[PDB]
């Protein structure tokens, strides 16, 4: 019954894991020094929680999953495995090798069925098999009732969900990052608890952000370019870096998963949908979607996010390829730090004073008999940018206290125009909600195409030879 | 529990099912003080006190040290014998963990450099030429049970004499024996040695005094007169089980030993 | 006798629950890290108290309830549930699936009757049965004795009660939020103890309230205005956020449940009825209404609310979509903080000074000549607004002492004009009552409304298939 | 023989309650989080004292009572229950349900007789029965010995007592609030020990009193008015608030119960009556009245009240609907607080200085950590009013010593009247008032009409149709 995770025994992330999963008990057991250990521990516990609340003897659709992970599970899985990625061949070869080595040593795991399923598919690519297929989400023609997504950011959420509901699916799950920073139209950000940094294509040559690179120079007073520019706005291309692995993503598909509370799917058949958040821990969320046939209720087109920790978004100045520009950066702040800062933001503080006080509140020296250790609450490299945000916030709130307006009227006079004030910092305190306007009515989903066999003969021969032995 | 005092004499019943060794009751020093019935041994309660804390963490880290008081139970004895019997049993119980903590303290922290603690080293759990060796996982003295981690050795680790007395309380008598206890006074080695040397009986056993004193009488009787008297020692007689009762007992130099130990020995 | 609640064992809300329910023994056990755990514990205990008070073998009506919650009970329930919300199809499917999963495991309850009841209704929708029906509150034709409203905000209180009364109902209950803030015409507010925030639709783009969202701007001097404003008053649309779930509401239907002490219902038949409050805890109240035929006594049309905690309403200046405006907000303050705050309020105190003392007073209090922690702390994100409100109140109380007037006269300046002094805050101290004027005579209840079904073929087929599982 | 009260086990009201009833022993036991627990504990103990004092062989009349709470009683009660309020139908239905439910189990308290008697009244709603009645206190024609009033403020007192006397009643009791504040003609007041606040309709839109409600949208100049009031005087209508319950009252009927020591009743027959106070505790009093035929002695027409704690009345300035006005308020002060401020009030003190001293004396006092002042002796929402009164009282006392005058003479220029803004009655002080002591008005408010409806009769009869 104990659940074992690959976390160091002295890590401070263990306490956060326990409060997020109070129905389990977690014991650390480290076997490898992976650079993204925290990002994998959460995913492991999420799968265990889902399987505990799913009715048994029911088939499950797993979209875009490596089949080597669902081998020892006692449930029924149908893996959809297209071959449009650069690391698919390794996963397929590893799955075949592990399957062959497991034959004859495991009593009841349906190993023989899996072996027969793989051989049948390799003979005819277009065949359909209960445990394996090479179609896409909109091409698979196998009926089920539960669908599971895991770290998928390459599909359109309304279009993909509609095709699943046609086959008769009434439940779905999603595991991944938090979409809220991308709804604010930010340029760069970071998730410090999981050692993840993301940035835009146009700021990859910055100097003082999480993910950048530059070089030394002397500085010249003249240089000409054919691009006038004069406009720095976010684009559709975004780079992700989790640990030491790179992932290219797109903004349009990321924002499509910020579903509203209630929405309708209208087409040949009609459905009514909902969306809830069950687990949230410092950036990772788990979502549950229910689908029913018919058309009921009314829609409002609003999305609500609940903040347990502080959320910051400020404006910074940096040099990109030698030129000084300005953009926006977002991050997360622990709740304990935010509560202890309430006293000093009642006055005006310079950035230097804020930085010094934050350092004192963060670092402590701990002695255990004769050993000495230094302990930190949050990562140190984000302190300078955070200190700037508090200084600006404390100044904007004061100005509202002298220019007091009348109650119930709008000031609009020499000309009938109203002045718009400047804003440089958005700060969301703990126990505060944010609301956004999105779309709730979806009509067109027609995306016809032709299916092409994504496989090669050299790969087919290698798999067949590997799956050739008397057991 | 309750303590009954039948007509002056004091006897204790062992109805509580708490930690008891042999026929001796174990209770906290604070319990003894808060009882007018046990006012006869309140002095020992004060002495065993000043040795009860609940550990500490930080720069100066220690472990919890708990002491207990041992009293005989189940037998109707004189009130005077109750005082001496408690002292002997209690002292042995407090002595055993005093050494145990010292060995455990060396393991976790660093041994002192300008001391004698370098005679204690950390040794692999496999190469264990030591017949009895002290372990850290369960903080006892054990012969061979695969002590995980890294095992400690030392000087007193070789014979665990402190551990050889914990089980002795299991067979420790409680009821004093009634017999005409006579004694010879004055500087020894004049006639009292000769009582057990030249005119000792057949069934008497020379177990008294130090191991050298036990053997000298045996060599003295055989060389001078004979009579085939064997030789055991006080430590072995008290620890190991006894045999056929001695006809007449001629213990010498027993006034060095504690009175309560003699009461159980007889 | 012990009652289990899904609350953390170290929370500070357990003390409040024990005080509100002295006839029970509550102890905590946690199985889910829900974001609205405090709002569900109160509802669970309220139902237990109500069931104990009333006698057995009495028929009870539920107005818009989930039948799955009353499956395991001894009382005779009649569930009235139309199909008017997006959650209705999900609730019905859950009820059918759970009912068929315990056909031969529970024998004490009337499981067989419920299953047969569901099937009979599924045949034709116009059947009245002792357990299930698909009508509204004014269309059901089942006579009972007790009616229960649990978290119902979408009905008119006088009209709904009259239709229940003519069928022979003598007692009724209501469980929900306090409606006092909405009689003061506030623009936004919060319930800190239950993590609930509400705001008007016109101010959803604010910056420093509990429910808002804005972006960064540089400032545009002068803007186009097709239409003219100059009016800023609350409208009928209000949005609620209970932890993480969104609920739209209406002001007129919210204010209809703030009934007076005595009122008459006179139509074809006449009744005389009362209203009392039995349980109140930091926002949640339980109301009891008893009807009786005939007309008796006289009415006065006054409503009284008793404050066990401080209630505040101040006027603040914020920036909505880049423009400076002013509006009013309201909140609750713990009683302990208010009592310790009396000493310094006898002089003039700046907002900065008040903020510092509130932070310090949030960690230590004095009781019975000794010292301890507060243990009844208040949320930090609302301290700035509270501190400003206290300063205005102190200033206003010092101008009345310097303007002493003669007794028995009222200065007037044929017209007679008198000046009105300025008031910017309203503060209701503990152990103080509020009295207001409402309507107490209702006669117009004529609503000739027809009825129509709301089911569909695809949903009906699914329910039949689920109930077809005899084992 | 202990008595159980429904209050908290750590409430400070236990010490006051036990001291007022030294012939019992009070034990606390809480089963309901009621908002008026203090007000119900006093009434429960008051009835117990009265019951044991009287002869258990007499007949007792109840005026406007609820028969449900008189079921489990070993005495004889004649309940007078008219139908003139919205609460009566609920009480009557509860009485019928309890009688049927407890039938055949407790056959000791004459349950069968009560059940049969109730049915007879339902058939003919004009008969007089030993247990139940449906007329008023004037129209009832039952003869007894003792009459009991409990929280009755809607009956003229001289008229009601005379009608009881002619039927052979020699003893009476009354339990309710103290009527002293209404003799001083105040505008608003409070009873902080019982969470009770009252106010007049003309000041219901105040800002800084215990029972008010104001608005926020304001700030303008000029409000045209047709009538020129210029007058603020108390009117008949007065509203009460106990906990979270509202009660309308009238000043004239409230002042009629402030009876003098000796008074005469004249008419067809003549009687002499006396009034005495037995129990007093921070606002509730218990009065005993005796009647005797004939005329004896002479009257003086004076009423005397004894103060065990401080009674205060001052003048305050507030804004009603936006307009600044002035009126008077009153409250009660604990005796311990009054004693400890004797030395401070020797000179002139600023109102803000007095407020700080009061806060320290109230919630920041310690002696040994055992008793102290329970860290809350006086409720914190009445301190600003109290601090203002003491400051004005001290200032006015100093002016008296600076205007020393001659003995036995008065000066006329034709005399000047000074200004008074505070009346302060210290503990161990008595107040005297002038009232009427001779009554001869034999009014006959005799317009009898039933108030029972057909549907209500059917429901009551149906509940008693089944014997279980
Ligand atoms: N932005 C983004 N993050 C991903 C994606 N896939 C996985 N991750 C995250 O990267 C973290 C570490 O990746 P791994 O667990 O090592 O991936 P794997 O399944 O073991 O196999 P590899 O991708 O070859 O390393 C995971 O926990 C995911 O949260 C993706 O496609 N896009
Ligand atoms: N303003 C408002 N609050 C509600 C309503 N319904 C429930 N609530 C409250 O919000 C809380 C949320 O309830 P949940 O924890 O989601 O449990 P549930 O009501 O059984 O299931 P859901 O349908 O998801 O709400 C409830 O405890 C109620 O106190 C509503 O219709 N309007
Ligand atoms: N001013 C005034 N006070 C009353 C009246 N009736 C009762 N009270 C007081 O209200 C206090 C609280 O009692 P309630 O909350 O009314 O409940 P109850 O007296 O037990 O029974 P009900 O009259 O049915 O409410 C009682 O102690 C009375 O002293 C009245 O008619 N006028
Ligand atoms: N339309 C789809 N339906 C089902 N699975 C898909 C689909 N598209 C991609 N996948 C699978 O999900 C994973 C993502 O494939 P993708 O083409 O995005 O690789 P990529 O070039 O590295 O881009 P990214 O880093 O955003 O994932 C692949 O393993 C793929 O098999
Ligand atoms: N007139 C009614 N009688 C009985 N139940 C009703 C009535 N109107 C609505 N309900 C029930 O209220 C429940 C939820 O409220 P509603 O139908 O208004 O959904 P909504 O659009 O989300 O609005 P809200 O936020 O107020 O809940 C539904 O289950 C519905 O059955
Ligand atoms: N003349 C009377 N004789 C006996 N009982 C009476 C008489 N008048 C009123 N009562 C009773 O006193 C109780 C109080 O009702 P009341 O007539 O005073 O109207 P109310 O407005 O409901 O109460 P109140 O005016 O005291 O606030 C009622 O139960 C009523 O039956
Ligand atoms: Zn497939
Ligand atoms: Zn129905
Ligand atoms: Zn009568």
């Amino acid at each position: 019954d104990p659940v074992y995770v690959d976390i160091d025994a002295d890590s401070a992330f263990l306490k956060a894991l326990q409060r997020a999963y109070p129905m389990f008990e977690v014991e650390p057991r480290q076997v490898t020094p992976n650079d993204a250990a925290n990002a994998r521990a959460f995913s492991h516990l999420a799968i265990k929680l889902i399987e505990q609340e799913i009715d048994p003897d029911s088939t499950i659709l797993d979209i875009g999953s490596a089949p080597a992970r669902r081998m020892m599970s006692d449930r029924k899985y149908h893996c959809v495995c297209p071959m449009r990625s650069a690391e698919d061949p390794e996963r397929l070869a590893n799955y075949a090798r592990k399957l062959a080595s497991a034959a004859g040593k495991v009593l009841d795991r349906n190993i023989s069925g899996k072996i027969g399923d793989l051989q049948a598919v390799m003979a005819v690519p277009d065949t359909e098999t209960p445990t394996f297929c090479l179609h896409t989400d909109v091409s698979c023609r196998q009926r089920a009732d539960v669908a599971i997504y895991q770290d998928v950011y390459a599909v359109h959420a309304p279009t993909s969900l509609y095709h699943q509901a046609i086959k008769g699916v009434r439940l779905a799950y999603w595991v991944g990052f938090d979409t809220t920073p991308f709804m604010y139209n930010a340029m760069a950000g970071a998730y410090p608890s999981y050692s993840t940094n993301w940035a835009d294509e146009q700021v990859l040559k910055a100097k003082n952000i999480g993910l950048c690179s530059t070089d030394l120079t002397e500085g010249r007073r003249g240089k000409l370019s054919i691009m006038r520019g004069k406009k720095l706005e976010p684009c559709d291309r975004v780079l992700f870096s989790v640990g030491s692995t790179l992932y290219p993503e797109s903004r349009k598909l990321l924002k499509s998963w910020h579903l509203p509370s209630v929405f309708h799917l209208k087409g040949k058949l009609s459905f009514t949908c909902r969306c809830d958040t069950v687990v949230s821990c410092e950036g990772y969320v788990v979502k549950r979607i229910t689908m029913s046939p018919g058309l009921y209720g009314k829609t409002t087109g609003y999305a609500v996010t609940h903040h347990a920790d502080g959320f910051l978004m400020c404006k910074t100045t940096d040099t990109v390829d030698g030129e000084r520009v300005s953009f926006s950066v977002c991050t997360y702040v622990p709740a304990t730090i935010c509560d202890q800062m309430t006293g000093i933001l009642a006055t005006e503080v310079t950035p230097e004073d804020a930085q010094k006080l934050l350092v004192g509140l963060n670092q402590r020296i701990v002695v255990n008999g004769r050993t000495q250790r230094n302990t930190n609450t949050m990562k140190n490299y984000m302190i300078p940018v955070v200190a700037q945000a508090f200084s600006k916030w404390a100044k904007e709130c004061r100005k509202d206290m002298e220019d007091e307006k009348l109650l119930g009227v709008r000031e609009r006079t020499c000309l009938w125009a109203f002045k718009k004030q400047k804003t440089h910092t958005v700060y969301k305190r703990p126990d505060t909600q944010s609301i956004q306007k999105v779309q709730a009515e979806f009509d067109s989903f027609v995306v016809p195409s032709l299916w092409s066999s994504g496989l090669s003969i050299p790969l087919r021969t290698r798999i067949k030879w590997l799956l050739s032995k008397v057991p | 529990g309750i303590i009954e005092t039948p007509r002056g004499a004091i006897k204790v019943t062992a109805q509580p099912t708490d930690h008891v060794v042999g026929e001796y009751l174990v209770l906290s020093p604070q319990t003894v003080l808060r009882s007018q019935k046990l006012s006869l041994i309140h002095a020992l309660a004060e002495q065993v006190k000043t040795c009860t804390h609940s550990g500490r963490a930080g720069r100066y880290a220690v472990e919890a040290y708990d002491g207990r008081v041992l009293v005989p139970s189940g037998y109707a004895i004189s009130p005077e014998d109750f005082q001496s019997l408690s002292e002997s049993a209690t002292m042995v119980y407090n002595e055993r963990e005093f050494v145990n903590r010292k060995l455990h303290h060396i393991a976790m922290h660093g041994p002192a450099l300008n001391t004698d603690e370098e005679s204690y080293e950390l040794v692999r759990a496999e190469r264990t030429e030591h017949e009895y060796v002290y372990d850290v996982d369960q903080r006892r003295c054990c012969k061979k049970e695969e002590a995980a981690g890294l095992v400690l050795v030392g000087d007193l680790t070789n014979p665990p004499y402190h551990e050889f007395a914990y089980e002795g309380l299991k067979i420790r008598p409680a009821c004093p024996y009634k017999i005409a206890v006579i004694g010879v006074f004055g500087v020894p080695g004049s006639g009292k040695s000769a009582i057990i040397k030249n005119l000792v009986t057949r069934q008497d056993l020379v177990t008294s005094g130090k191991k050298e004193n036990c053997q000298e009488i045996t060599t003295d009787v055989m060389r001078q007169r004979g009579l085939e008297i064997s030789a055991r020692t006080v430590d072995s007689l008290l620890l190991n089980g006894c045999n056929r009762p001695v006809d007449v007992l001629y213990v010498d130099e027993a006034f060095a030993c504690h009175s309560g130990t003699l009461l159980a020995l007889i």
